[PDB]
């Protein structure tokens, strides 16, 4: 039997996994990072919008602080997030940016002077004073009043990922790519590592550790149309689920992006509409103003996606052999503007769409983009299965609730990497494990037998036909608009698809470097993940954040002010088990209310919310009258925890 | 061998534990010798082409290089020293540049295959550099030794004799294309290798250097072929069996 | 219609004793905006699930899909079949990298090795306090660093380099670019002498023969030509 | 490039999944060309030394190589073909053997240091092989081209002219030691490399081959120096400015 | 902490250790042989008398 030991095992080489690895390795814990691909090719590398952090450096960032970032996050989540976690996040984001700057990330900097900027409420001139010169800049992104999105020109995710990966190399972290975790090793409610398949040699290896962290990204590829890399299939999510102990949170909470290139799904940055991009229908008609007279093109991304689908359903979509879509017209911004401020988007439409944006319109359609759902953890990042931690998009630390803020996800990956990294390091250093070879052998032999059965299967089902049908079902029934009737149909078909995935037969019999065998074990995993999404969507009878039920259009703060928890305790069951974790309004710094975007009074108020709100207004007034600072007031409203190393306050321009 | 060279051979570093600076010096000298030869050849093509302006012209130029304005009828031995010096640089350059040849079957096969698959101009041109370089080991040496040992046989008449009667034309014809291709490509790569003229628009500079390289080559090749014909034509007219052409030009002013 | 494409692919499984290197051909009907990414996946799902290849972002951002396409190392996800007026496309794995199988090679681990070799990380004596204002940097400087930091470690400049193909220890264009990227970063305190200890030898900058194929194939259009020359001038002047 | 060469370049093996046989063939040809040149040179030294037996002797031998017994006064062009052939083998050998030179600073430094530390005869001799080989790129080419293009100028009188008047003696003196050292060491290493005569007592055979190598070298060097003096002495006596020595021997029987 | 696992650990690379390693490795047990020196330099190498066996 092959066994590899390390004090800290990290599964996933994206921003979250790599940053967590730095945290453990820097304190002498031997750590290994497993990854399907070279770590610098992780999906994190595709982020071009930026990272949200309340630095307050630039003119449009002036006055920004943790409180403002906190409120944008909570309201954006439509109150589905754990507010204490959101607080840990916003207070740490500034230091994540600064640490990365020290690590060489080439953040775009502010230069003194005036600049022609688009405010879309007063596209005037912005002035940056001399004392702001040379500091980290920020741009308009995510719809926040305060511009706090930091960026490195047009490749933020790329430069951030490379810096953290390079730090891992500096520290001697063991990076092992083309290695896939296919099962978690656990006993007595504790996680001791993972069974890993070497994608090149086909060897099945047991990686044991005092602590295991899953940072495998999102599960967007269960959909046909997604902005995600082809490796975002949620297998990390599935292996946690298949332990029968760890739970997944809000899997039905999936966010879509309104303007990805159709049908590829290649992203066309938000800056397009932010600059002046125009959405047009089959007749070339600018339709957003018809639905949103005020906001128009610049409405909340959440609203734009809905309007786009509505417009298509009204029969105004463009017919295509790949389906219906709409148009994105950016030519109107002028060739000059495009080649100087959107040179990146121009290259995309040419290299893939084969069109010059300064002349022709780009086909677009809303597609799956971010996974708020994931492995459920406490504020420390630990799952119900002891010793198993999770961070990044793969988790449901839940700072996002039912709607993640644009720019908060790459921010979370690094921040969680830092915070969960500390708690994870502490766990690995202080915990003591009992590694029984009997158990290791059972898991390793079990997977070797599984691989053999797949290769020997005489089943007649085709894995690709099954995977492709799953993706259509998800797109057709679990998208922007959902209803009970269609969701019930989706669940039944997914369950049938799952049963058939067990009768798959493959042509190539080899155990090594076999992409067909890889699909044979990944697809069944994706189906169980899809089932958690679809079933969670069917059972959640309300509309909240990105989850829109046409048959239940209102946000129900009375019956659904909670979090969906999915599990799969019995390996024989064909449907996930769903339970609910109620959100305690008493522990909320901000009581439920109007989220800011969308129709007003579209939520069923909870009497407890009103009570708490009054309680909050009272505490504020009293302390505020007593001449107390925002920090002391915050503590009085909702105290939260932070590792000692990150307890410090964030110095800002002007203190 | 010295103690320091032993310590460096066995440790991989100098006694101060630093990497040798020799690789840097060798790189510098390879390019320096290359630059010298490249410029020298341009001047060489102009002087040797004076034959196109008339026998009296090149004859006059020839006498100047022999320090006419210092010695009576000039001393041919001056050209011998000149030739010896250029021969030394020729050898030093070949010695250093030789380090860059594919050196075994595997390297040769894989590079040749890569060159044909790529169809990349500057890669193909390096191959030409290597080929012409190897060829000049044999072609250039012949000419250099003769110029060094028979300087008094240089002239509109004597040179034409060697060209035709001594059958040097086949060697000159091949050497002409070899050294011009090698030389121009080399001067071009030298420019982009060290980036002396990069400036603010490197891609434009390179695009211009490539054009200049082609023009220079075309012009010098034409000029070279014309000069070639001149020497050949004259050599074919030397039919008087009673005239000593080889030393004719010398037998004019000692 | 959409004209019939002839896809010729290199196939070889070094881990299988009976495998022999050979080409396999496929007939694919071209479609609008078709890329090699779409072509290879069509082949995998409907014609030959044996074929190995690597795609991730399918947007030309991650550097995963480099391969020889009609003799030139390119990003398959960014290559359009339309651009081949002939309908014949030959795919080979990137040379100069360890072959895994068919069109799949190990670029990732060679790059990690390269990154360690040139010590690809900020070298600074003191750690800046992350709870305080960041050190100021001229915007022009940040932009210059970013330009060289755009490298996606695709390996196209490594495979395009005849020098690397012949001499495997050569650090490559990507390695020379990485050195300059830190050289011009104000945060890194290394001097010219420090860099010389890294690439001041025949396996480093002096091993470059200025073939410039790296510059001409780089999908990110990095200024390799002028940056390598810049480094060469500085390293030759050390001492 | 062919499909097979592409498959071999990219896989490291032939289409049949076997290692290329080219390395073997190249090794064979390197030794074959070396053997040819080594034997050729021995014969060359005997025929060029006939000058020691008298002008009429070498003159007679010279006419035989020009196929005297087939053509009137023999055709010098015969020697041109002979020279061309040897030149081709000369180039082919240098091309193949060149693969064995230290090719970079590190290799050169470490080998040179090793050679001096070891003080091992056969290792030191290889260094001499390499040095003399590199030198002959320049020395040998000069002589070969001339013999190929001016065969009618070979004779007890004409050869002495080139030797002295055309200043070929300095090149011949150096080339003499270079090719003899290179040649004898090469034939010796060839014997122990392929072990043609090993037999039952290999160590004795090698000990004898080394002795034979030294004797052969000594004898041929002496003979070479005597022959050198002969040509030089005669060349120094050609003082008649009215006699065309260069083509004298030819002007005897066309 | 650095940990290396194998099913069968052999300490000593002489005749006995190496032969025992063959026994475990041939049946699929991952085995490691630890030795102070290259195994072929073990004292076993000095035996010149011979090996007793009733052939
Ligand atoms: C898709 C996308 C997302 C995105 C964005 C643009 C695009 C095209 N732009 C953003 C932006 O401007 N601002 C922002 O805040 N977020 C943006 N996002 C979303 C964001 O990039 C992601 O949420 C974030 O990068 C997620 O990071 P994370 O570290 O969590 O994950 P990852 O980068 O996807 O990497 C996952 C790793 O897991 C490995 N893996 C997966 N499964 C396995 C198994 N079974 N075994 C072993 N390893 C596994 C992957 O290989 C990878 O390394
Ligand atoms: C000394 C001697 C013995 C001997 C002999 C001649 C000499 C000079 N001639 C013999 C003969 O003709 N016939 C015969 O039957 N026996 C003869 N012997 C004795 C015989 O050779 C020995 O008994 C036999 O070789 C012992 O074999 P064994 O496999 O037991 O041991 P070894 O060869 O000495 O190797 C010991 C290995 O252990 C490693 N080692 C030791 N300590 C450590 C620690 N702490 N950690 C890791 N490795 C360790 C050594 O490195 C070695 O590999
Ligand atoms: C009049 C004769 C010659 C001229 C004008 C000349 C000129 C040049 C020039 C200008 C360069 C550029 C050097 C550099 O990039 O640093 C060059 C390169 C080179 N030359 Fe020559 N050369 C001559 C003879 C030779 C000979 C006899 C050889 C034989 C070994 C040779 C082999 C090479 C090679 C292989 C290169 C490429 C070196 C590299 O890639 O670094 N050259 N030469
Ligand atoms: C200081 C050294 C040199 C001197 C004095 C010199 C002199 C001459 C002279 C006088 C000629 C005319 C024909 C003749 O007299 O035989 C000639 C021709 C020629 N030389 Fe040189 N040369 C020198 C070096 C070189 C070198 C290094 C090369 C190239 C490796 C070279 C290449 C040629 C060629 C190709 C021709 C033919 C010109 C034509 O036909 O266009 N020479 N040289
Ligand atoms: C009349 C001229 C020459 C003669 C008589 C001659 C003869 C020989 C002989 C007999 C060998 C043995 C080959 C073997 O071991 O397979 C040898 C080796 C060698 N020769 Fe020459 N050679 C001549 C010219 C040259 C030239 C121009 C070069 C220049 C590159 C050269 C470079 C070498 C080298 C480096 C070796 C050693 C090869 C090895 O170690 O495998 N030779 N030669
Ligand atoms: C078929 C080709 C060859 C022919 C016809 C030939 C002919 C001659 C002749 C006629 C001489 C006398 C001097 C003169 O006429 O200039 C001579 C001398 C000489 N040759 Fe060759 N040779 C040939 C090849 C070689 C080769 C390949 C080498 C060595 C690389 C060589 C080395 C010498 C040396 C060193 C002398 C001086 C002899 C002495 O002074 O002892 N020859 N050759
Ligand atoms: C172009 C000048 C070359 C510069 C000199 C240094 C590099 C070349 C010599 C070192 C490597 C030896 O190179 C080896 O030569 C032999 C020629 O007999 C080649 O042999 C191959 O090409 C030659 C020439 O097209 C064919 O006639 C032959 O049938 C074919 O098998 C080997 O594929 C090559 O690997
Ligand atoms: C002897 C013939 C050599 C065969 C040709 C192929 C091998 C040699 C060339 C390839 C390697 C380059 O070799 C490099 O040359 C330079 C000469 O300028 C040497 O330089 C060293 O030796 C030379 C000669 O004694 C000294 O004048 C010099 O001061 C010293 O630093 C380098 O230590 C060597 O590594
Ligand atoms: S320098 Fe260009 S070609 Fe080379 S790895 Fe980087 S992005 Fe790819
Ligand atoms: S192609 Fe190779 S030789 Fe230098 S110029 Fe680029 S790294
Ligand atoms: S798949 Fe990422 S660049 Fe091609
Ligand atoms: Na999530």
């Amino acid at each position: 039997m092959k066994v590899q030991y390390c004090d800290s095992l990290v599964i996933g080489g994206g921003l979250a996994g790599l940053r967590a690895a730095v945290a453990t390795q820097q304190k002498g814990l031997s750590t290994i990072v497993l990854s399907l691909i070279p770590v610098k090719r992780s999906h994190s590398a595709a982020a071009q919008g930026g990272m949200q952090a309340s630095l307050g450096n630039s003119k449009m960032s002036d006055g920004d602080n943790e409180d403002l970032h906190f409120m944008d996050t909570v309201k954006g989540s439509d109150w589905g997030c754990d507010q204490k976690v959101a607080r840990m996040f916003v207070n740490t984001a500034p230091k994540a940016i600064r640490e990365l700057a020290a690590w060489g990330v080439p953040w775009t900097r502010i230069h003194k002077g005036d600049r022609m900027a688009i405010i879309n409420a007063q596209k005037t001139t912005i002035t940056e004073e001399d004392f702001r010169h040379g500091l980290i800049h920020s741009r308009d992104f995510g719809g926040t009043k305060k511009w706090r999105t930091c960026y490195t020109a047009d490749a933020t995710g790329h430069t951030m990922l490379f810096a953290v990966a390079n730090e891992c190399l500096k520290l001697g972290v063991s990076i092992q790519d083309r290695k896939e975790a296919i099962a978690l090793i656990h006993q007595d409610g504790k996680c001791y590592g993972a069974v890993v398949r070497d994608l090149v040699t086909g060897d099945i290896i047991a990686y044991v550790a005092k602590g295991t962290l899953i940072a495998t990204g999102g599960y967007g590829r269960i959909y046909k149309n997604t902005t995600n890399a082809v490796v975002c299939e949620g297998t990390g999510t599935a292996i946690a689920l298949e332990t029968g102990i760890a739970q997944l949170g809000n899997m039905e909470a999936v966010q879509f992006h309104p303007t990805p290139l159709f049908p590829s799904g290649i992203l066309l940055t938000e800056g397009c509409r932010g600059d002046g991009g125009i959405l047009r229908d089959v007749d070339g008609h600018r339709f957003m103003p018809d639905y949103e007279p005020e906001k128009k093109e610049l409405a909340s991304r959440d609203v734009v996606s809905r309007r786009m689908i509505e417009h298509i359903r009204k029969g105004k979509g463009v017919q295509s052999p790949y389906g219906q879509h709409l148009w994105l017209d950016i030519s109107i911004l002028g060739r000059k503007h495009i080649e100087t401020n959107l040179r990146d988007v121009q290259e995309i439409c040419e290299y893939f769409a084969g069109i010059d944006p300064a002349e022709k319109w780009a086909p677009v359609l809303p597609m799956q983009h971010y996974s708020m759902g994931g492995i459920r953890t406490d504020y420390r990042g630990e799952a119900k299965l002891k010793g198993l931690f999770s961070a990044g998009e793969a988790a449901c630390w839940d700072m996002h609730g039912f709607n993640r803020l644009g720019g908060n996800s790459v921010s979370e990956a690094v921040v969680a990497g830092m915070i969960v990294g500390e708690y994870f390091a502490e766990h690995c250093a202080n915990t003591q494990v009992d590694l029984e070879t009997k158990t290791l052998e059972k898991f390793v032999k079990g997977q070797e037998a599984y691989m053999k059965s797949l290769v020997e299967s005489k089943g007649t089902e085709d894995v690709f036909k099954i995977k492709n049908r799953m993706k259509d079902v998800m797109d057709d029934n679990v998208g922007i608009f959902r209803d009970g009737p269609h969701l019930e149909k989706a669940v039944k078909e997914l369950e049938e698809l799952y049963k058939k995935s067990k009768n798959v037969g493959i042509k190539n019999k080899r155990l090594h470097a076999n992409p067909e065998l890889e699909e044979a074990y990944r697809v069944p995993m994706m189906l169980k993940v899809a089932l958690c999404v679809a079933k969670g969507a069917l059972d959640r009878t309300e509309s909240r954040g990105a989850h829109n039920r046409e048959d239940y259009p209102k946000r129900d703060d009375i019956n659904w002010l909670n979090r969906t928890l999915a599990s799969w305790p019995n390996p024989e069951q064909t449907l996930p088990t769903l339970e609910y974790e109620a959100l305690d309004v008493n522990e909320m710094e901000i009581a439920p209310g109007y989220r800011g975007y969308g129709a007003k009074g579209n939520y069923i108020e909870n009497p407890l919310s009103v009570k708490r709100q009054e309680e909050i207004d009272k505490i504020q007034s009293e302390l505020e009258a007593a001449g107390k600072d925002r920090h002391a007031i915050q503590e009085a409203l909702m105290p939260y925890e932070l590792p000692a190393k990150y307890k410090a306050r964030n110095e800002r321009l002007g203190d | 061998m010295t103690n320091e060279s032993i310590l460096e051979s066995y440790s991989g570093v100098t006694p101060e534990r630093k990497k040798s600076r020799m690789p840097a010096k060798l790189d510098w000298w390879q390019s320096a010798t290359g630059l010298f030869l490249g410029l020298f050849m341009i001047g060489h093509m102009f002087f040797v082409s004076t034959i196109l302006l008339g026998d009296n012209v090149m004859l006059w130029v020839t006498k100047k290089f022999e320090l006419d304005f210092i010695f009576e009828g000039g001393k041919p031995i001056v050209v011998s020293f000149l030739a010896a010096f250029v021969f030394a640089v020729f050898i030093a350059h070949a010695f250093l540049a030789m380090r860059k040849f594919p050196i075994n079957y595997r390297q040769y096969l894989t590079f040749k295959t890569h060159k044909d698959l790529m169809r990349h101009g500057d890669t193909t041109l390096w191959w030409i550099q290597a080929m012409t370089g190897f060829a000049m080991f044999f072609l250039g040496s012949v000419h250099l030794y003769i110029m060094m040992t028979q300087p008094q046989t240089i002239g509109p008449v004597s040179s034409s004799f060697r060209m035709v009667s001594e059958w040097m034309w086949p060697l000159y014809l091949v050497l002409l294309f070899a050294v011009q291709l090698h030389g121009s490509v080399g001067l071009y790569r030298l420019a982009v290798k060290w980036g002396w003229f990069d400036g603010e628009t490197p891609d434009k500079t390179r695009a211009n250097l490539k054009k200049l390289k082609t023009l220079m080559s075309a012009f010098l090749i034409v000029l070279g072929l014309l000069t070639f014909g001149a020497y050949v034509k004259k050599g074919l007219e030397q039919t008087d069996p009673n005239i000593d052409y080889k030393y004719f030009d010398y037998k004019r002013t000692h | 219609m959409g004209r019939m494409l002839t896809i010729r692919v290199f196939k070889y499984d070094p881990q299988s004793a009976v495998s022999k290197p050979h080409f396999q051909e496929y007939k694919i009907e071209e479609a609008p905006s078709m890329t090699i990414f779409i072509v290879l996946n069509m082949i995998r799902e409907t014609y030959d699930p044996d074929l190995n290849f690597d795609f991730v972002c399918r947007a030309g951002i991650c550097g995963s899909c480099g391969m020889m396409i009609n003799g030139r190392p390119s990003l398959a996800c960014r290559t359009l079949t339309k651009d081949f007026e002939d309908g014949v496309i030959t795919l080979l794995p990137l040379p100069a990298f360890k072959l895994i199988k068919d069109l799949s090679v190990d670029t990732g681990n060679w790059f990690n090795g390269m990154s360690q070799r040139v010590e690809s990380w900020i070298h600074a004596q003191k750690e800046h306090d992350i709870s305080k204002l960041e050190e100021r940097i001229e915007p022009e400087v940040a932009q210059e660093v970013f330009e060289l930091d755009r490298c996606i470690e695709c390996g196209c400049c490594i495979a395009a380099c005849g020098t690397k193909i012949m001499r495997e220890d050569f650090v490559g264009a990507a390695g020379l670019n990485r050195v300059v990227r830190f050289m011009i970063d104000p945060h890194d305190e290394r001097t010219d002498e420090d860099y010389y200890e890294l690439i001041g030898d025949d396996d480093g900058v002096f091993g470059c023969m200025t073939l410039l194929a790296c510059h001409d194939v780089c999908p990110k259009n990095l200024p390799l030509q002028s940056k390598i020359a810049y480094l060469r001038r500085k390293m030759v002047s050390v001492n």
